RNA sequence: GCGCAAGCUCAAAUGAAAUACCACCACUCGGAACGUUGCUUCACUUAUCGAAUGAAGAGACCAAUGGUUGUUUUGCGCAGU
RNA sequence: CCAAGAGAGUAGCACUGUUUGGGAAUGCAGUGUCAAGCCGGCAGGUAUUUGUCUGCCAAGGUUAAAUAUAGAGUAGGAAG
RNA sequence: CAGACCUGAGUGUGGCAGGACCACCCGCUAAACUUAAGCAUAUUACUCAGCGGAGGAAAAGAAAACAACCGUGAUUCUCUCAGUCAGCGGCGAGCGAAGAGGGAUUCAACUCGUUGCCGAAUCGGGUCUUAUAUGACCUCGAACUGUGGCACCAUUUUUGU
């Protein structure tokens, strides 16, 4: 999918996309990619970072010790501060693991607590795509976090479809297409039988149908 | 076939340790005519082809292709091993039908 | 010709024909053909030429055993030959078997 | 050369519509004496590939065989001996039915010379070898020299003493050289010739 | 967050394990379509097979007919070349 | 102005047996099964795939001479 | 509208075959005794016996070999290797080879079927000529294809068409 053999405008998503139903709400448009066909106890399955230029993904926490530098600065600058402890926390109830994944893409994690953090919340951060990176006393935390926030995540289990975003309406045609052709990059670039196992792709808006892309 | 015959091996130029005795002087060879051995020397094709067409298809060959209309696939692993013999021949098998199907197809 | 020693001998020609889309008929007999070379029977036939003066029936022969054959004759590669019990038999299902009457014997009236 | 259709077509027994041919062929055996004289081959083309020339001379025969295996025959099947060669269908037979077939065409008549046979159907039951055949006798065929060497003092049989390439076949002729081996100066001959005694002239 | 609404959400919350915008890897039946092909009915009569005979009346005879046996000039339908 | 016209239920494979010094098979025979885009086919003594590379081109067809004679060989020598 | 053709009979007509012989051959087939201190595997033996069937010898014979070369070039046979570092094998008993070299012998080599082969088959049988072919003519074997030509070494591959 997604080309043409000559080549010429070239093709699926441009036709999927032009067709596609103008609104004044505000539609997500997310990518549902199927899998079909694979060796299951012989492999180890994909979880995987998928990075998409343009996806409205930038938000993110910062694990650090309980002390002035810079936790205390972190939180007075409005930033989620996750001690040790707090961290330990988080990561049980299936009702905050959904708000976890579903509200970040970037974590950043203190030099002074390196092995504790793989230790951990390891397991969540894996499917997310978006492990925690070192944090240093002396870091800047915007500048930090740039592919993580670029980031959507692929996690195949024995998923023959799973969801993705892929972006929303207001990232142009081009970064929608752009995010599901980076994607399939991505997958081609990070699976070992690339698109043998790639049944379908779609991408579908809040309020539009899933259009497939040939 | 003419892939295998063709401006070879100036050997070289000693004994042993990969070259070995004498730095070959390579006479013409081979103007070997018996790679005249089929090709596609046409009538071949042409008329086996012809009746090939005229006579249909075998059981098997049907029966692996509708492994193929499933895709049952690495079956005829054995059909084709087993019911041909050896393992070119299964290759061979395998092309032979689903060729014909596929093109046939159209 | 239809009817020959191993027909086998004969059997990818209309086929080949078809090949190379000629024109081909299914012809009887090899007897006459044997007669008009005087032999006692004769094998496979085909006209190269004639005079011109003889064509336009050869012609209009030609198309229609063609189109008798090789139009018609993938058609004719679905249709089969064969099958067929003794007279007896259907007359049999003609009958006592299966048609004395209303079937077999079953219902007629109403 | 039309046989080139032919013999490929001749390949595809395997099926049905040779199983047509065949299967009229099995009624007409089936109905059928065991030997006939042919007018003509059923298979020309390993006939004329096997040589067959169109004149007298030559001389068709269909033959029928019984085909499977067989027993050891033995009186109420028994065998005293020490095991080994037993069994009722025990020693399987090494010489091939096609050259027991030819074989017995040979014994057939008080004449004729297998130029070869090859099969032409088997059933399960019967195979069927059609067999070329030759008198040496035809004025014409003794005149011909090109085959004449068929007349002389060495075919006053031929097929068994094991002549045909198939009778040769399980006499075993390869000449691929360690799979030509012991049978190259017969079974026998080289057998003579390999446990040979101390002949030393000197010493 | 979603949408016409708005419900549930979300962002509550517990338990053994949690959902709207909702993409889905978790049984089971269920079908024709999907034409094929596998085992199966029971259809049949032509291979085979048993018997029988110097191969001595198979079928076409029954009701007002058959023959759907046809084959078939001929017809119409269709469809096609 | 190009052609370029070489052996099939055989080859093969299984299976069985038999057979071989020949070994994860030397053959053969039976039975079943059953090959060639011809970038082919056959061979290259550890099974295989897998790939090269190396040697040939089978499966129809004829062919002195140099050898034998081995017990029972026949014409005509030579002998111990 | 009408009588074949085709096949299978029966004659006539001309051959052939049998059985011999069978030392050696050529096939085929195929013991046990023995040994293993037993003995079944093994061995004997792929021998005996049996059977078929030839010759003056037969057999074999012209690459789907050998090789691993500085290469070899039908067969046979001999010598050789090697009773072996090939090796088989109650792995024991017992078994067990090839290649090459030297060498003898040899100027040994050969066809058809898939190639346009084709102005009444170029053929063959018969006939009749010619003193044989040839000539000739039928017969009618033969266009279900015999001839010729050509035969994966070539033809010059190929292109100098």
């Amino acid at each position: 999918m997604s080309k043409i053999p000559p080549a010429l405008l070239s093709e699926a998503i441009q036709n999927v996309l032009k067709d596609r139903k103008e609104r004044k709400f505000k539609e997500s448009i997310d990518l549902q990619v199927n899998l079909k066909n694979y060796d299951p106890q012989k492999d180890k399955r994909f979880s995987g970072s998928v990075r998409l230029p343009h996806v409205c993904r930038p938000r993110m926490t910062v694990c650090l010790l309980c002390d002035l530098v810079h936790e205390d600065i972190a939180k007075k600058n409005d930033v989620p501060t996750m001690n040790q402890e707090e961290l330990k926390k988080l990561n049980k109830n299936k009702k905050l693991v959904k708000k976890m994944c579903n509200q970040y893409d970037a974590f950043l994690c203190s030099e002074s607590i390196i092995k504790t953090v793989p230790r951990l919340v390891g397991p969540h951060m894996h499917r997310v795509g978006k492990f925690p990176t070192v944090c240093a006393q002396n870091e800047s935390l915007p500048d930090k976090v740039l592919e993580l926030q670029s980031t959507v995540k692929f996690q195949l289990k024995k998923v023959l479809c799973l969801g993705t975003c892929v972006g929303h309406v207001d990232m142009t045609e081009d970064q929608v297409r752009q995010n599901v052709v980076m994607a399939i990059n991505f997958l081609v670039s990070l699976l070992k039988k690339n698109w043998q196992n790639l049944k379908s792709a779609y991408i579908k808006s809040t309020m539009g149908k899933s259009q497939r892309i040939y | 076939a003419a892939t295998k015959r063709e401006a070879p091996v100036p050997r070289t130029g000693i004994i042993a340790g990969f070259n070995k005795g004498y730095k070959t002087t390579r006479r013409a060879r081979r103007p070997s005519s018996n790679d005249r051995y089929a090709l596609p020397h046409k009538k071949l094709r042409a008329v086996k082809a012809i009746i090939s067409d005229l006579v249909g298809f075998s059981p098997m060959e049907r029966r692996v292709q509708e492994l193929l209309r499933v895709g049952k696939d690495k079956r005829a692993l054995k059909f084709c091993k087993k019911r041909l013999g050896s393992i070119k021949a299964a290759k061979k098998r395998r092309a032979k039908v689903e060729e014909a199907l596929r093109q046939q197809t159209k | 010709a239809n009817n020959v020693d191993p027909i086998e001998l004969v059997l990818w020609m209309p086929t080949l024909c078809r090949a190379n889309k000629i024109p081909y008929a299914i012809v009887k007999d090899k007897a006459r053909l044997g007669d008009a070379i005087g032999r006692k029977t004769a094998t496979c036939v085909a006209f190269t030429d004639v005079n011109a003066e003889d064509q336009a029936a050869l012609k209009n022969l030609t198309r229609s055993v063609n189109a008798r054959f090789l139009a018609r004759s993938d058609v004719i590669r679905r249709q089969w030959g064969g099958l067929q019990l003794s007279l007896r038999s259907r007359a049999e299902l003609r009958k006592k078997r299966a048609r004395t009457a209303g079937n077999d014997a079953a219902a007629k009236a109403a | 050369g039309s046989f080139m259709y032919l013999n490929e077509l001749w390949k595809k027994k395997s099926s049905d519509v040779m199983r047509f041919i065949q299967r009229v062929r099995a009624w007409e055996f089936r109905h059928q004496h065991t030997i006939v004289r042919l007018r003509r081959p059923t298979r020309p083309e390993k006939a004329r590939m096997v040589g067959y020339k169109t004149k007298q001379g030559y001389v068709v025969f269909r033959v029928r065989v019984r085909r499977g295996g067989r027993k050891r025959p033995v009186h109420k099947g028994i065998t005293y001996g020490k095991p080994n060669t037993a069994g009722v269908l025990g020693r399987k037979l090494n010489k091939n039915n096609r050259v027991v077939a030819e074989q017995r065409l040979g014994k057939k008549y008080g004449n004729l010379r297998v130029l070869n046979s090859y099969w032409v159907n088997a059933d399960s039951t019967f195979l069927w070898y059609e067999v070329v055949a030759v008198d040496p006798m035809h004025r014409a065929i003794r005149r011909d020299p090109r085959i004449n060497w068929i007349v002389n003092a060495v075919h006053k049989h031929r097929e068994q003493r094991g002549l045909t390439s198939a009778g040769r076949k399980h006499r075993g002729l390869r000449q691929k050289g360690h799979k030509a081996s012991k049978l190259r100066p017969s079974r026998r001959a080289a057998w003579r010739r390999n446990n040979r005694m101390v002949f030393l002239r000197k010493r």
